[PDB]
């Protein structure tokens, strides 16, 4: 594949302030299109909320790609002086997360901050209720959402929920929020799409309910400490266009995390897989995508922590993530596919984002992250190839970052999202966020080209006698030969620059005597730039070739080699986004040929 | 054959090869035109194409203790001896095995559990409001446990660790649960803390009682069960604790579960458990920083320091520490009493059961070389079809008597030897293995650099002919 890890493209963060905690797409293939970043430890411009954190929109598009801060909620109104009392104003906000996890479609963005922390009107308490932040129309008004925050607030009831752990927008518009620590740490998935939450937001109302809201209900104590909501997705596992929810519980059924999902339109316990070793942390990282090219969409859930013991038997960390791929009955079986790490403490599988048709052959690539993979353990991003039967094992691209090592990690691939296109020419890019020291990267993925090349030698064979052909006005014995070359590619300029190289009886030793020279240039190699229309037929060189004196030379037996070379022209100017094109990984470069001597 | 198809120009690649792949130090059988692979080959095949005897260079590998130690057998009761002494369990302690390239060395090890063996034992319990019925009368039998155990050993030394949950935001704060107990009267009952060791190991039974006696306890915290990052501390570092290199043990007393590495991530917290000793005055500090450690950076850690980890689990939440009996390899649980009156026997069975079963490690294999086990234990037993690293059922002073066979492969090591250790987990003793491969012949140690032979100088003459330095070819690298 290709994705141009060369020219990273980064962009940078404030000192001592955790950047990259969450990066995303905003208005993909459109006007001022940009990339989302939060940052959930930065310091924010209120004098009260120390550590609020905010998230930074840069307007990418310029070879300097500095950006500059959104204010969603720079107040302190709506905190202070609850039931009207200076004594005891508020618990303060301070310290807030408020990039943990952010996610934007369209042109609504929300910005869920977990450890929200806030004080019931009864008594007071430390209930960390997390709210999300959602902003609706370009920044036209903003909105608060914080569904757990209700009258019965408590430790055992909705208290602790946390709400903002784990989102995404669905394609129509809901909003899909996960709240780990809910009813006594066993989970809630709360839904609603922005209809309601615009219709029912109430400013003044420090409780305000949603009408239309799905969530899931209490559950016996038994299956207490399950933790459901600490990593959610969307997909379409329903038969129905209907998009399915899935849901992974990290600590559910003793300690062996499974991942659930739920039916559309009401939320109920539908499809759900469980995991295979003990405090494996199953459901760190789910996601969802057609990562068969069969429609119905693959989910993909990361186990961080695990087992694999060796040949010498040492245990290790070695984390894997695992493939269930749907059927036609909808129901997802025991796991298909396992790609497992190789790095002794890279939590594989933390992150795991998809890509959409890189190669754009209808087949999807994913992306996973290992924190602390790779030599340094400063981490390291694979992306395994889609194919027929499923993912490829082999990872093709293993990217590394380009910086040195530090003595704080750099947690390289701890936030990543790619899928839609960023630059424009319908190719995917990929980012990828490094909270260790301000390192943030927004890739580029490079066109494909697919060429061929076509040698033909007319006639096969040298007749020494035959001296067709005059050189100098001396007749020598001449074949014709002719090469084709043949290119095409998606979103690529219409004529594409070629290097081609025709070598003449290449296997001969350095300073052996080359039996076949070109009839024009008298020498034994020729170089020329092509030009080749895209898409268009092949376009063909004929030329003529001639073989030296009987004299000059003492071996008639062995055939005299033709060897055709071609690879993209390196002094081509890049595109419109920086891409320089690559050729197909099946395009044989080199094609070899041979004429003989009668 | 496969040393041909090896294509030979060095001794080396014909060693690396395979076995059974031989020199010729004549290279008069060989052909001028036939390259330096056809020299290479099996042991009977130079002896059919008439090379001698002497002239083939196949070294094979052997086994030589350097070091072995009488093991020790003083009679003791029966007879009047003198009753300290050092220890001594494993016969072999270093031994030198130089290994071929597909050679099954093999070599054998015994060992027995050595009686009257000192131990160490640390108590570690969460000062929880659930342990407010088990502080009561633990406190009460320290010196009991000091009287009863005077069986296994002549002297041991006990110490005692506390710990609860941690001052991670959403971890620490309590629902109303309006009790208001009035626990003291000094106000000593000081918010919870992640971890404290309040005696070390130290042989004075009085010490116990009296420094035990002031221990408090916590108040009701909901769901708290940070344990693993104080059982990581304790193992971690061990000159703070006062932790002696003999048989030790660790008892770990819970109620209702455990927490593991990516729960922080709640509380705000992201970096890994570094694995380094943060005790500043006998307590915990560094714990808001970092995370807790994974089921396994707990097992790299506790197999590295020999830690036997004891589990006091009450009846409710058995099968979690049930199944992480499995996952910790050399740990045990134990199902304790309601009041937490049983742990005198329970740690006495404990001990029982962890002592007849010995189990083996390996530290850090090179890439090449793989080890396969077989065990004969007991009278019986002796399986290794079902791999046999471990044995048990056996009595005290009974012998035992592995086996090691380390198989060489394609091996680049050529840096002399490497060093390895097989140690049973829980004794410090452990046999380490110098570990020397052959990735040259001794004919190759009388070799003439830049040698006339060599096209003048153009190449190395060694075992019969010129190895061709870089750019050159030939027989005799006259080739550039
Ligand atoms: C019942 C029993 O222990 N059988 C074992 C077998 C083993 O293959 C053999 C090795 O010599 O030793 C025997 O004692
Ligand atoms: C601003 O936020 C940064 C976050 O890195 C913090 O280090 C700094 O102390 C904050 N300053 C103030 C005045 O709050
Ligand atoms: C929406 O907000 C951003 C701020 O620059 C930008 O895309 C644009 O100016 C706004 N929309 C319109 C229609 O002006
Ligand atoms: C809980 O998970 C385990 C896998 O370790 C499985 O064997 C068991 O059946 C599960 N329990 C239930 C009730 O599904
Ligand atoms: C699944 O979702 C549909 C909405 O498409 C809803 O009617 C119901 O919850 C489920 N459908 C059934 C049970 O037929
Ligand atoms: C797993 O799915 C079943 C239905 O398929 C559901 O009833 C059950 O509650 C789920 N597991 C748990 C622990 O809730
Ligand atoms: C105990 O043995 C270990 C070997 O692992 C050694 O490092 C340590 O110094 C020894 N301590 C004493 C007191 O002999
Ligand atoms: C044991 O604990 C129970 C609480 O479940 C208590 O009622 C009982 O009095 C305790 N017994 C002793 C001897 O401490």
């Amino acid at each position: 594949f290709n994705l141009d890890a060369e020219a990273p493209a980064v962009l940078s963060g404030p000192p001592g302030s955790l950047f990259g905690f969450s990066v995303e797409f905003y208005r993909p293939g459109r006007d001022g299109v940009s990339v989302l970043v939060g940052a959930p430890k930065a310091n924010t411009s209120q004098p009260g909320v120390l550590q609020g954190g905010a998230v930074y929109v840069c307007p990418w598009g310029t070879s300097p790609i500095q950006c500059s801060t959104i204010q969603f909620d720079s107040k302190g109104s709506r905190i202070l002086e609850s039931s009207l009392y200076s004594e005891e104003p508020v618990e303060y906000k301070s310290l807030q997360w408020f990039g943990a996890t952010v996610r934007a479609h369209g042109s609504s963005i929300l910005a869920c901050a977990p450890l929200y922390s806030w004080r019931t009107e009864k008594d007071p308490q430390n209930d960390p209720v997390g709210t999300c932040y959602l902003s609706t129309e370009n920044f036209t008004r903003i909105l608060e959402y914080a569904p757990c925050r209700s009258d019965f607030g408590s430790a055992a009831g909705q208290g602790y929920c946390q709400g903002g752990f784990s989102a995404e927008f669905t394609k129509t518009g809901r909003v899909v929020l996960g709240g780990p620590g809910s009813y006594f740490w066993q989970g809630q998935i709360l839904s609603a799409t922005q209809e309601q939450i615009s219709e029912s937001y109430y400013p003044q109302y420090l409780i305000n309910p949603v009408q239309g809201q799905l969530q899931t209900r209490q559950a016996s104590s038994v299956y207490d400490d399950s933790y459901l909501g600490y990593s959610v997705a969307v997909g379409e596992f329903s038969g129905d266009d209907t998009e399915d929810f899935v849901a992974g519980v990290p600590k559910g059924n003793l300690t062996y995390g499974y991942v659930t999902v739920l039916n559309g339109s009401d939320i109920h316990s539908l499809y759900n897989v469980s995991g295979e070793q003990m405090a494996s942390y199953f459901g760190y990282a789910v996601a969802a995508t057609d990562t068969n090219g069969d429609g119905l969409d693959d989910l993909l859930v990361g186990a961080p922590l695990l087992m694999e013991r060796t040949a010498d038997g040492r245990p290790q960390e070695v984390g894997r993530v695992y493939i269930y791929l749907q059927h036609p009955e909808g129901i997802e079986p025991t796991p298909s596919l396992t790609l497992t790490g190789q790095d002794e403490f890279g939590r594989f599988g933390s992150s795991l984002t998809p890509l959409g048709d890189l190669d754009q052959d209808g087949y999807n690539d994913v992306a996973i992250g290992a924190p602390f993979g790779g030599e340094a353990q400063q981490g390291v991003v694979f992306i395994f190839p889609g194919g027929p039967g499923g993912l490829n094992t082999k990872p093709s691209q293993v990217l590394q970052p380009l910086w040195a090592a530090g003595h704080t990690p750099d947690f390289f691939g701890s936030a990543l999202r790619g899928g839609r296109d960023l630059d424009g020419n319908g190719y995917p890019d990929l980012i990828v966020g490094s909270f260790g020291v301000d390192k943030a990267l927004v890739y580029r993925g490079r066109p494909i080209i697919s060429a061929s090349a076509s040698l033909t030698i007319f006639p096969s064979m040298f007749n020494p006698e035959e001296r067709s052909c005059s050189l100098e006005g001396n007749p020598v014995s001449c074949i014709n030969l002719s090469f084709c070359l043949n290119a095409s590619g998606k979103h690529v300029p219409n004529s594409i620059g070629f290097e081609v190289e025709l070598q003449l009886d290449w296997q001969k030793q350095k300073g052996g005597v080359r039996r076949a020279l070109f009839l024009a240039s008298k020498q034994a190699t020729l170089t020329q730039t092509l030009l080749i229309q895209n898409g268009a037929r092949e376009d063909c060189r004929e030329m003529k070739i001639y073989l030296r004196n009987e004299s000059e030379f003492r071996d008639k037996l062995s055939p005299i080699h033709i060897a055709l070379n071609f690879s993209l022209d390196p002094k081509a100017p890049m595109d419109s986004h920086g891409l320089r094109p690559v050729l197909h990984y099946q395009s044989k470069s080199r094609i070899e040929d041979k004429a003989q001597i009668l | 054959n496969r040393c041909l198809k090896a294509n030979a120009k060095s001794c080396g690649e014909c060693i690396q090869a395979g076995p059974n792949c031989g020199w010729c130090t004549n290279t008069t059988f060989l052909q001028e035109g036939m390259p330096t692979s056809a020299r290479c080959d099996d042991l009977e095949a130079l002896k059919k194409k008439g090379c001698h005897p002497s002239d083939i260079e196949n070294p094979r590998g052997s086994q030589t203790i350097k070091k072995n130690k009488n093991v020790t057998n003083r009679s003791k009761g029966m007879a009047e001896k003198l009753r300290p002494e050092d220890i001594t369990q494993i016969q072999p302690q270093q031994l030198l095995l130089k290994l071929r390239s597909g050679e099954p060395q093999k070599f054998t090890l015994k060992f027995k559990r050595a009686e009257d063996y000192p131990i160490d034992l640390y108590y570690l319990m969460d000062l929880s409001y659930s342990m407010k019925d088990d502080l009561e009368n633990v406190k009460s039998l320290g010196t009991d446990l000091m009287n009863e155990m005077r069986r296994i050993t002549s002297d041991f030394r006990i110490g005692f660790g506390s710990f609860v949950e941690k001052t991670v935001m959403p971890y620490i704060s309590t629902t109303p649960a309006k009790l208001r107990n009035p626990c003291t009267s000094e106000q000593n009952c000081t918010s919870p803390f992640s971890y404290k060791n309040v005696l070390s190991l130290t042989d004075r039974g009085e010490f116990f009682n009296e420094l035990v006696g002031q221990q408090r306890i916590s108040g009701n915290l909901d769901s708290p069960e940070g344990g693993f990052d104080a059982i990581m501390q304790v193992a971690v570092c061990g000159s703070l604790i006062g932790w002696r290199n003999v048989t030790r043990l660790l008892v770990f007393s819970t109620d209702a579960g455990f927490h593991f590495a990516g729960d922080g991530k709640l509380g705000g917290i992201v970096l890994p458990n570094d694995g380094q000793c943060h005790l500043e005055n006998n307590v915990y500090t560094m714990s808001h920083y970092y995370d807790y450690p994974s089921a396994i950076h707990l097992v790299q850690k506790l197999s590295e320091n020999n830690i036997q980890t004891i589990f006091a689990v009450t009846e409710e939440f058995q099968p979690v520490y049930k199944e992480l009996k499995n996952l910790i390899p050399k740990s045990a649980v134990g199902t304790l009493s309601g009041n937490s009156s049983n742990v005198i026997q329970l740690i006495i069975d404990a001990y029982n059961s962890l002592s007849s079963e010995v189990i083996l490690e390996n530290s850090k294999l090179p890439d090449g070389v793989t080890i396969n086990y077989k065990s004969y234990c007991k009278n019986g037993v002796n399986g290794t079809g079902e791999n046999g690293r471990k044995c048990s059922n056996i009595s005290i002073g009974d012998e035992v008597q592995f086996e090691i066979s380390i198989t060489a492969n394609k091996c680049p090591n050529k840096e002399s030897e490497n060093q390895l250790k097989l140690n049973p987990l829980g004794f410090t003793e452990e046999v380490e293995v110098v570990l020397q491969f052959i990735c040259k012949c001794n004919c190759q140690s009388h070799g003439i650099p830049a040698s006339p032979k060599c096209h003048e100088g153009n190449g190395t003459f060694e075992c019969g002919a010129c190895r061709c330095n870089e750019g050159r070819v030939g027989r005799h690298c006259e080739c550039s």
